[PDB]
This record gives structure tokens, C-alpha cells and sequence, in this order.
RNA sequence: CUUACCUGGCCUUGACAUACUAGAAACUUUUCAGAGAUGGAUUGGUGCCUUCGGGAACCUAGAUACAGGUGCUGCAUGGCUGUCGUCAGCUCGUGUCGUGAGAUGUUGGGUUAAGUCCCGCAACGAGCGCAACCCUUUUCCUUACUUGCCAGCAUUUCGGAUGGGAACUUUAAGGAUACUGCCAGUGACAAACUGGAGGAAGGCGGGGACGACGUCAAGUCAUCAUGGCCCUUACGGCCAGGGCUACACACGUGCUACAAUGGUCGGUACAAAGGGUUGCUACACAGCGAUGUGAUGCUAAUCUCAAAAAGCCGAUCGUAGUCCGGAUUGGAGUCUGCAACUCGACUCCAUGAAGUCGGAAUCGCUAGUAAUCGCGGAUCAGAAUGCCGCGGUGAAUACGUUCCCG
């Protein structure tokens, strides 16, 4: 990908992790049945306002060596191309051909 | 057609993983970024101290890495400062203490990746490709292997037309999952572009399987 | 007294036959209760029938895994087992008849680029 | 009533093989009765991985992973037994946790 | 539909134009990109200024309108036939 | 195939009656797999046919059968006897499909019995082979 | 968001690197304007080493070499892939014949899934291909006895529930076995071939991976790398809204049906594999329902997703565009998410379209296969009729190579 892309996934995911705490409390006080109404309907003009970049669903898997934004195999954090290549170099501890 | 990947086809029936180390699924993932962060580094800096093999454990909340290497003084240092260099560098980037440890390869010409490396070396200083490919391949036939096939693909001598060239002497019996073959490929730059670089050496058939191999 | 296994699609039964008047449970149910099938009840009946003894003997059978058909199956193959354990003599009649065989036909596996094990995507020339 | 449970976590079974009869060995030279080792289900987890770098959906390689486990019971420990099992090297590919 | 434990969705900025406008009695159409907000009560008797992507349609809040979105006053795509 | 000489697949006999010829009635009525399906059609016919004449059921099938037999293709030549009994058991459900009835199995019992006395389109379309025989 | 496209609003050594010069800890609070990017005020903190004259990150200001480009060339290239095709061939060294390029060997007779093997033969010898070595399934043995198992004993709230047992199933490592081994007939008398016993399995037992020398200037400069060409207040970078979801039409690949071998209702059976701590949730209450609340176990052979469905028994519908079919539309809702208008999935009430088995033509499949029934996963906040896997039930037909294709 581009380095642009790739700054922006870095400074969401930066934006996020700053607003991580706050966004949990929000919730939690929304969540509140002991709260009042009113708590709660603040609570949740306040998480309306938090900024959109906080938000965890913007953020794109990408591969960690490329940056590619399709297929992406959480378990191994590359996408199809690295992780075809570095497989079959051998660097990857216990991935074998498959066959049954 | 296209062919599998010599290592890949055998890394579970004669040959051993370059990295060696469990970890639960939601670290493997980092742990793997680490390990492939770390083999480019090494691949950068240790350029001209001849290096072929790098192994990757992580035995208890620490690191080992294992360097194969033809030049030992090189890569040791002169009073060992560069080992210990390496210790810390490696340590910065894998987040953990780590211990590095030097095998010493005493067939050079038995090792696919240095003979690709060579003959890279030499199409980048523009000698023909042709006697690099024949003065290769005898080379390692006189140390002793009982096969070596050698491929260059590219625009060969600067035409505006690319093709490959292979050359081989003695046996490479590719579909015999039992046989002991190193593979190695290289790139060399030149100023009209890539030039491809394949190696295939064939070291005898192990016997015993994976049990006699003891992964 | 003796004992037996059968094995069919993987479906494992364990048989435990004795002398008796002929009693027959399964999992602690009776055949017909157990089986609703005509044909499944007529399997595993089977080698008794061919042996003129159903009167003489008392099974207790349990069955694990695979479906109606693999579970008659197994049944069947474990009383075979069972009575070939208490007499060697009756093995060449049963080999005849043919329960002695473990039948190995399984399930093939779904391959890659096909809808099944054999089963082609359709394709045009036009 | 004090009974040792060791459990042993590997992508090679040959390794966890090896490390199990290791420490059953050492267990049974320093005197405490063992059972086990026992081996548990394995995990295999496949991925499939497109080889083309543009299109060719059926060109694909298979391949898996496997988790293989070991669990171990020691019964009636004697008191060179816990710290020759501390003592014990850990090799590289076997995990080990023990509960006491 | 949004779900009714939470209440209908009104962009803030939006929402103190439209009570500033009330609380004064300002005819100025309010301009917005607001596509998203829905309409409240409040909204009647107001003109709004909807982007739709390349331009700003006014729409005149009427007491049938209430209850939907302010996109559904501006479409987006254009066609007249083939 | 081409080289080699397929053998034909033996089935098994029907566990209740011992008949292989009514387990390939029973194969040739069966549709995706339901054999629980086509042993009850198959079954209620047979008890049907029973009652309806007091005659032994296999006897009487195989009867009918014989009478449904054709003995000749379309270029004459002579029909394998494995394929005589093939069509014939085609002829007798597509025929049987065709009446009005509460269910397959009494269709199938009264198409056997019609067929019995020789009324019915299986014997029509026998019929049909014996003149278009007699063309050629 | 992804996003590479459009409209409008903004920045210019730049969101990112190295090299130079100066100043600052970095960070942190509260607001205001704005659609946001941004811009302006406003708090606290001002840190770590120190041969301590400064240094380590980190940020800000200036300067220019430069950065940056999913811009062009796959007809300049590396790497990777498709295809003929799992087709059976492709080569080399001595010796002979030919002025010569070359030939012979590698041909001819049988046979095989195969240049697989056996005979003759100016030939005598070798390598890569085929086969085998690797994975899985079918029979048995050894080791292992928990979280899995329950034959015998005992207690039971009748639930392996509890003492207890190591028998059986299973779990999973290591082994054994099958080799024309034995008999009969044939073929040449060889390679082989046919029939029989034993054996779980008989002649390659079944499936997978593995794809020779080469062809197509085949595909990919948008994974990545790279020669050359082009842009530099823009073809670079940031933001909000829109579009990729359009609609007189044509084509490919699928799903659901046109019903009685069926639809609906009540009762009652039998799997395999896989996933679960930002997660899966026993149980209770509320709701017609999607779901909500409380609460319990689980880092899992221990708890859970989870109800298997077709099946069996009973009742009803009686051939009707129907108690078939389930499109479309009206009205209410739930959940994920900052946000379901363009443009989500699911639930309830109402509506109830085409469709009566489909021309010329054309496709898949030789056995646990086709057909039919359900279950799981990757991607993933949410969003599969696609893709990759798992089991249940379980057929018909092969006379043969005369024509069609390769």
C-alpha cells in the first residue's frame, strides 16, 4: 500500500488507544440502570461527541509487512502473499502442507 | 509447469524449521512480526560475512539466535565487541534478552545460499554469465555434492530480450521427498535491471525419516 | 461370557453374548422400541436367523456414533465377533454368509475447486 | 494429599514425547509414583492460501497447524521431586505449566 | 430502524442551529451535510439546505415529514431515462 | 469403458423376503436415497395384492413380471435378459404413477393386479414394441 | 473506514527518511468557531543520565539535497501463477553406417495406469520423468488410564451419581500385516493374465500431496521488488458529503419452487468435524417473537455453541393455482454501530406475484459415487444462496469403439 494509508492506520490506531478509557465509562454509565435518565442520555450526548476516529470499528487489518487491506489471517498478521512466501521459506514454526 | 518449493514440499519429512518456539494464538501473531523483523535485520547488516542459515528459538522468555556463517572472525569481531552489539540490538528489537551463537560452515561450496550469493556478486561485476554458471558448478562438483543445477533468468548480457539459462551436472532427483537438496535464490542488480538467481544442490538420500532426523 | 466388537461408518458397537432364553437389549431398550425401521430390526437379526439360534442365546449390546443403518451394521458385525469368540467352528458359515467382513467404504472428503468429492462446477464452451 | 499436575503443550510430537518420558524418567528415579503420560485431543486448524498473485481462485495450498498435549500426574511426591522438576531444563517448542 | 431505548439520532451542531433559529425566528435556510439527522418536532416551519453530494437542496419542513430522515428530501443520483 | 470388462454389482436380497428381484423393484422405485419411502410403497402393495387374491406375493410378482417382460429392442437383435427385466420394471412404475389414488402403494398393487389380467399401459406399450417390431 | 472515483473545503521539505542549524521535556486540563480538516484561547506537569559546561528520547521553528506518486510501460525485467496435462515422454557417453546435416541405440513382438516389465535386434551403457519414500482410512499388538470409559462388586435421590475397576469404547505414539505368499489353468516355455482357499483386506484395497524437456511476447508494474519515462503549490498530502448498490436491455454462475415418494400439527430416535476470555454461556424471570435483565461454569476429552435434519408413530388436507409456492408491498419492532435515507441483518401482523416440469441446444457423474438432508469455519462491530470442510440416508447403467472431442 501507500505510505499515506499507512500513516493513516497508524494514527487511528493511535486515536483509539488515547480514547480507549473514556469510551469505556461512557458505556458503562449508559449501561447504568441505577444512573438516572438523565446520566444516561449525557452519558450518550458525550460518546456522540467523542471524536470519530476513537471509534474501533475505522479500523482496517492490514498485513505488517506490506500493508495489504485483503486477506489477512489474524492468527499470523500477513496477508496471502508474505505469509504464502515465508511458510515456504520455513520461518514460520509448525505450518506444514496440508493433505488428508 | 511451475514447481513446489524444495524446503516447503520437505519440512516435515527430512528437514527442520528455521524457527523453533510455541506460542497461544493471540501471541503468535507478535511474536512471528518480531521474527521476521529480526532475519531482515540480520540479513542487512551481516551482508559480507558470509550467512546462510539463521535459527530462532525461544526457549523461556528469552531469545537464541543461531548464525551459520563462513566467516566467523568477521562476524565475531575483533575482541568480540560486534557480539555483543548484535546482543543488544537484538534485544532492543525482539523485547527480550537474547544470546546469539556462531556455527561455523566448514564446506562453503556445499551451501546453496553462498553459491547463489557468488554468482550474483560476479553478474553484478559484469563477468559472463556463462562461465560464472560453469566455473560455479564445478567448483562445488570438485567439493563433492552429487548434483548441482544452476539458473539465471533475466535480460542476460544487457539484450532487450530476456530468457534463462540452466546448467547441471550429476543427480537431482526433485520428486524423491527423501532427498537431502538445498535450494537458493538471489537477485542481482544491474543497470539494465534484475537478473534472476536459482541454485539447487543435491547432498545424498536420508535414511531413517524424521525419527532418524529427531525434530 | 463373550464378547464382541463392530465397527460400520463410524458407528462402534460392544456385544456381550451369553446363554439364555433369548433376551436382547440396546442402550437399555428394547429392539423394536429402539429401532423403528423394519429392515434395521431384520439386520441385526440376521445371524441368528442363519444360525437356527435365537433361542438360545442373551445379548446385551451398546452403540456408539454414525446413523440407523451404521448402528444395524455394527450390531450385526459385533454378534458375528461375538459367536465366532464362543465357537470357532461356525466361522467358515458365517464367512459364507459374509458377515465377517468389516466393510471399509467411508465417506470421500470434498476436494479443492469441486462442489464434492466428485461433483464438477458446470461449465461452458460458449 | 498433595498431587502434582503437569501439563505439556507442543506443535511436534516427537518433542513432546521426548520431554514427557524425560520427566516421567526423572520422576521415577527420585522416587514418587506417576501416572500418565496421557494423551490428550490434538488441535488442527487449516488455512487455504491463494498462490496467483492476481486471479486463479482454484490454485490454493492447504495447509495446517497442530497442537499436540501431554498431561501428566505425580502422586505421592517426595521432596527432591518438586525441586528436581524446577531443576529440569525447559527445550525450546514444549511449554510446560504445572499446579501444585 | 434505530432501536426506541435509545432515542432518535440528531447531529449536535445541527441541533443547536435549529434551536438558535427557534429560539430567535431567523428564515435563513440552515445549511448542512446532515443527511443522517432525523426530524423532530421542532423542525416545522424551518428550511433546510440538504447537501446531496455535489449541491444544496431546500427543503421546506412540513408536520408529515416528521419522523424520517433529511436525505430523503435530497437524491442522490440522477436519471431521466435511456 | 474401453479395455476392461466392468463386473455388474451384486445386491443384496431383500431381508424379508429373500428376493433380489423385489430389492431392484425397491431400487428402481427409491428416489434420492429414501429407502425407508419405497420399502413402504413396496410392502403395502405386496400386502395389498395379498389380500385382494389370496396368491404368495413373490410368485405372483414374479409372474406379472414375466407377463410385462418385452423380448425384443426397437435393427432387430435380441435383449439381454438382464435389461428385459430392467424396462419391464421401468414400464410398470411410470405406468403406476399415472392412476388416481390415495398412495403409491395402492397404485402399485392395483396396476399389478390390472396387469395380471393383462389390462394396462405397461402391456399397451409391450404392445407398442411388438408393432414396431413387426416394422422392422 | 476500506477507497484507489466525484463535488466542495484546506496544506506545501510536506502524513513518512537521512543530513544541517536553534529552542523546548514529552506530555496534560478546560473551552470557543467550524461539516470536519483546522484555527484560537486555557490548565497542570516540565521529566532520565550525567567525566555532570551537555547529552538520551520526544516535540516545535528555519534551510536544501530531497521525500512522495494504486501515474505509464507485464512488448524492458525478478518473483509468483494458469494451460496443454498427471499427458508419457525428454536427453547424454563409447562403438558402428553416412562426404555431410544425421541415424542407430529410444526400433520390431507381447503387456501395462506408465519408455511398467519380458523377448529379438550393430549396438553397448547412463540421467530426469513413471513407480516408491510423505499424510489419511480399513484389521491386530504394545505403552499410556484423565477431564475420557463402565464388564464384575457395593451404595444409590435411578443421573458413572458415589466408592471403585483398567476389562471394553475412545484418545495417540510406536509397531505387525499383503508379498502373485499357496493351489489350479493358461500365455512362450517369459513378461504377464484368469479362477479358488485363507485372510479385515488379493493383484494399483480407497483418497490426498507431489506436475519432466517445453508452448502460449498467456496473466500480474494495483501484494512486493526493479530499468526506463512522467508530476513537484500537484498526477503529492488532510477532511465532510456522495458513488462503487444506477437501469428501456443481453450473457455466465447459483438458490428456491411448480407439490401427495407432499404440506401442516402432536409425540419420539440416531452424527461427525470445528469454534469460545474484547468470548461461548447453564438456569430463572419478561416478551407471540427477534431479544432484554439477573446469574452460573469454562483459558476447555472438565463448561458451552447445540436444537442435528431427512427418519418412525398418530391426525388432517384429496388434485385445487390449493392448507403448493413465497416474490412484492403496507404497518409495527430488535440488535451491532458515532451513525442503518441513499445502502444492514433478523422478528411479528397483513398482502399473497410468476410458476402446471420448461424449444433448438447443452452440462456433471462409474460406488459409499450421483441424488437428497442437515452441521461447522476463514474473512468479520454488524453483514453468505459464495468459498473451504464435516457427517446422515443412499441408487441406476456400462453390449462396445461404427461415428463427436481431445
Amino acid at each position: 500500500a501507500k505510505k499515506g494509508m499507512i500513516n493513516r492506520e497508524l494514527k487511528r490506531e493511535k486515536t483509539v488507544a488515547k480514547y480507549a478509557a473514556k469510551r469505556a465509562e461512557l458505556k458503562a454509565t449508559i449501561a447504568n440502570v441505577n444512573a438516572s435518565d438523565e446520566e444516561r442520555f449525557e452519558a450518550m450526548l458525550k460518546l456522540q461527541a467523542l471524536p470519530r476516529n476513537a471509534s474501533p470499528v475505522r479500523l482496517r487489518n492490514r498485513c505488517g509487512l506490506t500493508g495489504r487491506p485483503h486477506g489477512y489471517f489474524r492468527k499470523f498478521g500477513l496477508s496471502r502473499n508474505k505469509l504464502r512466501d515465508t511458510v515456504m521459506q520455513g520461518d514460520v514454526p509448525g505450518v506444514v502442507k496440508a493433505s488428508w | 509447469g511451475q514447481k513446489v518449493h524444495p524446503i516447503g514440499i520437505r519440512l516435515g519429512v527430512v528437514k527442520r524449521h528455521n524457527a523453533n518456539w510455541y506460542a497461544n494464538p493471540k501471541q503468535y501473531a507478535e511474536y512471528l512480526l518480531k521474527d521476521l523483523q529480526v532475519r531482515e535485520f540480520l540479513t542487512k547488516k551481516l551482508k559480507n560475512a558470509m550467512v546462510s542459515n539463521i535459527l530462532i528459538e525461544r526457549p523461556s522468555g528469552a531469545a537464541k539466535v543461531t548464525i551459520s556463517t563462513a566467516r566467523p572472525g568477521i562476524v565475531i569481531g575483533k575482541k568480540g565487541e560486534d557480539i555483543e552489539k548484535l546482543q543488544r540490538e537484538l534485544t532492543n528489537i525482539m523485547g527480550v534478552p537474547a544470546q546469539v551463537s556462531i556455527n561455523e560452515i566448514d564446506r562453503p561450496d556445499l551451501d546453496a545460499r553462498l553459491v547463489a550469493e557468488a554468482i550474483a556478486s560476479q553478474l553484478e561485476k559484469r563477468v559472463m554469465f556463462r562461465r560464472a554458471m560453469k566455473r560455479a558448478v564445478q567448483n562445488t562438483m570438485r567439493a563433492g555434492a552429487k548434483g548441482i543445477k544452476v539458473e539465471v533468468s533475466g535480460r542476460l548480457g544487457g539484450a532487450e530480450i530476456a530468457r534463462t539459462e540452466w546448467y547441471r551436472e550429476g543427480r537431482v532427483p526433485l520428486h524423491t521427498l527423501r532427498a537431502d537438496i538445498d535450494y537458493a535464490t538471489m537477485r542481482a542488480e544491474t543497470t539494465y535491471g534484475t537478473i534472476g538467481v536459482k541454485v539447487w544442490i543435491f547432498r545424498g538420500e536420508i535414511l531413517g525419516g524424521m525419527k532418524q532426523v529427531m525434530n | 461370557t463373550n464378547y464382541g466388537t463392530g465397527r460400520r461408518k463410524t458407528a462402534t458397537a460392544r456385544v456381550f453374548l451369553s446363554a439364555g432364553t433369548g433376551k436382547l437389549v440396546i442402550n437399555n431398550r428394547t429392539l423394536e422400541q429402539y429401532f423403528g425401521r423394519e429392515t434395521a430390526r431384520m439386520v441385526v437379526r440376521q445371524p441368528l436367523e442363519l444360525l437356527e439360534a435365537t433361542e438360545k442365546y442373551d445379548l446385551y449390546i451398546t452403540v456408539k456414533g454414525g446413523g440407523i443403518g451404521g448402528q444395524a451394521g455394527a450390531i450385526r458385525h459385533g454378534i458375528t465377533r461375538a459367536l465366532i469368540a464362543a465357537d470357532e467352528t461356525l466361522k467358515p458359515v458365517l464367512r459364507q454368509a459374509g458377515f465377517v467382513t468389516r466393510d471399509a467404504r467411508e465417506v470421500e472428503r470434498k476436494k479443492l475447486g469441486l462442489r464434492k468429492a466428485r461433483k464438477r462446477p458446470q461449465f461452458s464452451k460458449r | 494429599n498433595q498431587r502434582i499436575r503437569i501439563r505439556l503443550k507442543s506443535f511436534d510430537h516427537r518433542l513432546i514425547d521426548q520431554s514427557a518420558q524425560e520427566i516421567v524418567e526423572t520422576a521415577k528415579r527420585t522416587g514418587a509414583q506417576v501416572c500418565g503420560p496421557i494423551p490428550m485431543p490434538t488441535r488442527i486448524e487449516r488455512f487455504n492460501v491463494l498462490t496467483s498473485p492476481h486471479v486463479n481462485k482454484d490454485a490454493r495450498d492447504q495447509y495446517e497447524i497442530r497442537t499436540y498435549k501431554r498431561l501428566i500426574d505425580i502422586v505421592q511426591p517426595t521432596d527432591k521431586t518438586v525441586d528436581a522438576l524446577m531443576k529440569l531444563d525447559l527445550a525450546a517448542g514444549v511449554d510446560v505449566q504445572i499446579a501444585l | 430502524p434505530r432501536s426506541l431505548k435509545k432515542g432518535p439520532f440528531v447531529d449536535a451542531h445541527l441541533f443547536a442551529k435549529v434551536e438558535a433559529a427557534v429560539a430567535s425566528n431567523s428564515r435563513k435556510p440552515i445549511k448542512t451535510w446532515s443527511r443522517r439527522s432525523m426530524i423532530l418536532p421542532d423542525f416545522v416551519g424551518l428550511t433546510i439546505s440538504v447537501h446531496n453530494g455535489r449541491n444544496h437542496v431546500p427543503v421546506i419542513v412540513t408536520e408529515h415529514m416528521v419522523g424520517h430522515k433529511l436525505g430523503e428530501f435530497a437524491p442522490t443520483r440522477t436519471y431521466r431515462g435511456h | 469403458p474401453r479395455r476392461r470388462v466392468v463386473a455388474a454389482r451384486e445386491i443384496l436380497p431383500d431381508p424379508k423376503f429373500s428376493s433380489q428381484t423385489i430389492a431392484k423393484f425397491m431400487n428402481h422405485v427409491m428416489q434420492d436415497g429414501k429407502k425407508s419411502i419405497a420399502e413402504s410403497i413396496v410392502y403395502g402393495a405386496l400386502e395389498r395384492v395379498q389380500e385382494k387374491n389370496k396368491v404368495d406375493p413373490v410368485e405372483f410378482f414374479e409372474t406379472t413380471l414375466e407377463k410385462v417382460r418385452p423380448m425384443v429392442e426397437v435393427v432387430p437383435m435380441e435383449v439381454r435378459p438382464s435389461r428385459r427385466t430392467a424396462l419391464a420394471m421401468r414400464w410398470l412404475v411410470d405406468a403406476a404413477a399415472k392412476r388416481s389414488e390415495k398412495t403409491m402403494a395402492l397404485r402399485l398393487a392395483g396396476e399389478l393386479l390390472d396387469a395380471a389380467e393383462g389390462k394396462g399401459a405397461a402391456i399397451k406399450k409391450r404392445e407398442d414394441v411388438h408393432r414396431m417390431a413387426e416394422a422392422n
